[PDB]
């Protein structure tokens, strides 16, 4: 099960973001 | 019982 | 999980519930890392001060769950353990150093909408994402507040990684390189933490490089839950990756 680790059929496979994942990305790029 | 560390 | 919110369905499909049915209890969280292996905290399975010493038959692993207290007929998978591997240098006497355990499942699981393994970090992913101020996500069915108060449904919270000197200054306990800490500082105003019943659950981060979720930490310990000037401590998964690989190599 290594090769398809970390993908969510209900999210990334459908190009849908979850309600708070952008908060994570915001912290990696900006943080202010 | 607490030895400071609280295991979750 | 303290100061979090309800998970969306299928938001954390690697989430595993460690559950005993008699007496009926949520023991711990855990994470699915392949078709046959489950990752958790050692103290979920072995903690002599609380007369905790589970063997393969004392425990069921429930995968694909959303509700805490409801059998979800058409989504959940219940697996049985073939073997438990506790880290050989796990320290229950002092500081929960190397609080990590692997569980081999009896039969492989098939993945679904609700059941999917999380990635383990490679050197670059671990390095680049595990930086102070960068946020990860913790999930679980544990306490909604410090108590000596449980949710119906899986909870989620996002929390920033804290600088090691700040983690060191926060506590009287000897901490090691096999631990990191996360949560908001007092003057950052914001709140959130894991709590009792969340241990073994994954601290995850989403890689912008490949859009995959990776597990950086395992909920381990704290001093109370969501206190000012205190942080949650997490088992440092990458630091212990060699051991994980060795176990899966040897016994897989
Ligand atoms: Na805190």
């Amino acid at each position: 099960g290594e090769a398809d680790c970390g993908l969510r059929p209900l999210f990334e496979k459908k190009s849908l973001e979850d309600k708070t994942e952008r908060e994570l990305l915001e912290s990696y790029i900006d943080g202010r | 019982q607490e030895d400071q560390v609280d295991p979750r | 999980i303290v100061e979090g919110s309800d998970a969306e369905i299928g938001m954390s499909p690697w989430q595993v519930m460690l559950f005993r049915k008699s007496p009926q209890e949520l023991l711990c969280g855990a994470s699915l890392i392949s078709d046959r292996w489950v990752l958790t905290a050692a103290h979920c399975l072995l903690y002599p001060p609380w007369d905790k010493n589970f063997t393969e038959n004392d425990l069921l692993v429930r995968i694909g769950k959303h509700s805490r207290t409801r059998y979800e007929r058409n989504i959940e998978k219940i697996s049985m353990l073939e073997k438990i591997y506790i880290h050989p240098r796990y320290n229950w006497r002092e500081n929960l150093d190397r609080d990590i355990a692997l569980m081999k499942l009896k039969k492989p699981v098939a993945f679904s909408d609700y059941i999917h393994p999380v990635c383990l970090p490679d050197r670059e992913t671990a390095a680049s994402l595990l930086q102070a101020g960068y946020k990860g996500r913790v999930t679980g069915w544990g306490n909604l507040k410090e108590t000596w108060g449980q949710p119906s449904v899986l909870q989620v919270v996002n929390l920033p990684i804290v600088e090691r000197p700040v983690c060191k200054d926060s506590t009287r306990i000897r901490i090691t390189d096999n631990m990191f800490c996360a949560g908001y500082k007092p003057d950052e105003g914001k709140r959130g933490d894991a709590c009792e019943g969340d241990a073994g659950g994954p601290f995850v981060m989403k890689s912008p490089f490949n859009n995959r979720w990776y597990q950086m930490g395992i909920v381990s310990w704290g001093e109370g839950c969501d206190r000012d000037g205190k942080y949650g401590f997490y088992t440092h998964v990458f630091r212990l990756k060699k051991w994980i690989q060795k176990v899966i190599d040897q016994f897989g």
